[PDB]
């Protein structure tokens, strides 16, 4: 239920070194 | 310069076990 969208652009940060994982950007152009 | 200091992991947590 609702939007997981809550990180600029639905991201998460991984606890394992507490930088943010973000998925391959290779579109929008 | 310098990258974003984002999640620098050689093995990313996957869903799976081993076993
Ligand atoms: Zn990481």
């Amino acid at each position: 239920s609702h939007p997981e969208d809550d990180w600029l652009e639905n991201i998460d940060v991984c606890e394992n070194c507490h930088y943010p994982i973000v998925p391959l950007d290779g579109k929008g152009t | 310069r310098n990258r974003r200091r984002v999640c620098k992991c050689p093995r990313p947590v996957v869903k799976s076990g081993d076993k």
